[PDB]
């Protein structure tokens, strides 16, 4: 889904 | 594969997702805090970078009703106020 898609974005800087 | 400590409260939350350890990488907080997300179905339908904490754990750890998964460093800053260091 969307929101998996904007958390995985997230994840990018981790 | 650096390692923080959760404080109590954020702890707490990572539990109730099968968290097992006091130290976490911070992709797998994220992966935690994400599946807690998705688990509650918090993220709006339509726009489903929308995230509505209030009236939950995760509004108590943010402080805020709700926030955009596009502000990326708003959300570290969060998780980084709720580390032991």
């Amino acid at each position: 889904l969307t929101f998996e898609q904007y958390w995985a974005q997230l994840e990018s800087a981790a | 594969e650096t390692l923080v400590r959760p404080k109590p409260e954020l702890l707490k939350l990572l539990k109730s997702v099968g968290a097992q350890k006091d130290t976490y990488t911070m992709k797998e907080v994220l992966f935690y805090l994400g599946q807690y997300i998705m688990t509650k179905r918090l993220y709006d339908e339509k726009q489903q970078h929308i995230v509505y904490c209030s009236n939950d754990l995760l509004g108590d750890l943010f402080g805020v009703p709700s926030f955009s998964v596009k502000e990326h460093r708003k959300i570290y800053t969060m998780i980084y106020r709720n580390l032991v260091v």
